[PDB]
C-alpha cells in the first residue's frame, strides 16, 4: 500500500484507451498505471495551484501522510469506435461518501476540473470505492493528439514540463483530505512501456 | 496573453522563436531525487 494515508488506499490507477474492433473484439492500451522516498513539496509548488483550496493550503491543513507525488512514464506508442477511460480503485476501513477532484495545470494554472461522487460497497471487512470508466476529458484527448503529432520525443517532454494533474480525494461530508496525489509525466522511452515512481510529499 | 492557451503550449516548442509562455525552472535543475529522472 504505496499511495495510501490511515484512511485511503488507493489500489489501483490507469488511463486507457479502448478500440472496438468489432462487436465481439476490444484493443486496450494503457497510458499510464498503478497497481518511499521523500519529496520537498515547496520545490513543486509552482507547479500546482495555489490560494485557498490550492496545494500549499492543503498541505498545510493536512494530515501530512495523504500527500503524495507520482511521476509517470506515459506510453503514447498506441493508434468512431474509441473510448479514453480513466480507472481507479480505493480502499478504507470506514463506510464514507467520497469525492475525487481532478485539476489539469498548465504552468500551475488550472485549466480544467473534473469532479466524481462515489460511495462505499462492502468488501471482505473493508469499504471498496471505484471509479470505473470515468470518460477522460475533451481537453486531455486533445492534449494527447497534440502530443504525439509532435515531430520528437524531446519535445514531448519539453511540453510535459509544464503540465500537471492534481487528484484530491475528500471525505464530501468532513471536507478531510484522504488523498492528495500530485502528477508529473514523462514520455516512456524503455521497452517496458509505462511506468512509474511514487514519493511522499514532505513539509521540508 | 492567456498562460493556460494549448496552442501556446505547443507553439513554444515546435516553434521556440515565437515562444510566448512563463518562463521556468527546468525539473532537472531542482533539488530532486534521482529516482525523479531514472524510471525503474
Ligand atoms: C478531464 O476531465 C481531466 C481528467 C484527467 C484524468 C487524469 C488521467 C491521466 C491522463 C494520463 C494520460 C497521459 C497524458 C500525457
Amino acid at each position: 500500500r504505496s499511495v495510501a494515508s490511515s484512511k485511503l488506499w488507493m489500489l489501483e490507477f490507469s488511463a486507457f484507451l479502448e478500440q472496438q474492433q468489432d462487436p465481439d473484439t476490444y484493443n486496450k492500451h494503457l497510458f499510464v498505471h498503478i497497481g518511499l522516498e521523500a519529496v520537498d513539496i515547496r520545490q513543486i509548488y509552482d507547479k500546482f495551484p495555489e490560494k485557498k483550496g490550492g496545494l500549499k493550503d492543503l498541505f498545510e491543513r493536512g494530515p501530512s501522510n495523504a500527500f503524495f507525488l507520482v511521476k509517470f512514464w506515459a506510453d503514447l506508442n498506441t493508434n468512431g469506435s474509441s473510448f479514453y477511460g480513466v480507472s481507479s480503485q480505493y480502499e478504507s476501513p470506514e463506510n464514507m461518501i467520497i469525492t475525487c477532484s481532478t485539476k489539469v495545470c498548465s504552468f500551475g494554472k488550472q485549466v480544467v476540473e473534473k469532479v466524481e461522487t462515489e460511495y462505499a460497497r462492502y468488501e471482505n471487512g473493508h469499504y471498496s470505492y471505484r471509479i470505473h470508466r470515468s470518460p477522460l476529458c475533451e481537453y486531455m484527448i486533445n492534449f494527447i493528439h497534440k502530443l504525439k503529432h509532435l515531430p520528437e520525443k524531446y519535445m514531448m517532454n519539453s511540453v510535459l514540463e509544464n503540465f500537471t494533474i492534481l487528484q484530491v480525494v475528500t471525505n464530501r461530508d468532513t471536507q478531510e483530505t484522504l488523498l492528495c496525489i500530485a502528477y508529473v509525466f514523462e514520455v516512456s522511452a524503455s521497452e517496458h512501456g509505462a511506468q512509474h515512481h511514487i514519493f511522499r510529499l514532505v513539509k521540508e | 496573453d492567456s498562460e493556460t492557451d494549448l496552442e501556446a503550449l505547443f507553439n513554444a516548442v515546435m516553434n521556440p522563436k515565437t515562444a510566448n509562455v512563463p518562463q521556468t525552472v527546468p525539473m532537472r535543475l531542482r533539488k530532486l531525487p534521482d529516482a525523479f529522472f531514472k524510471p525503474p
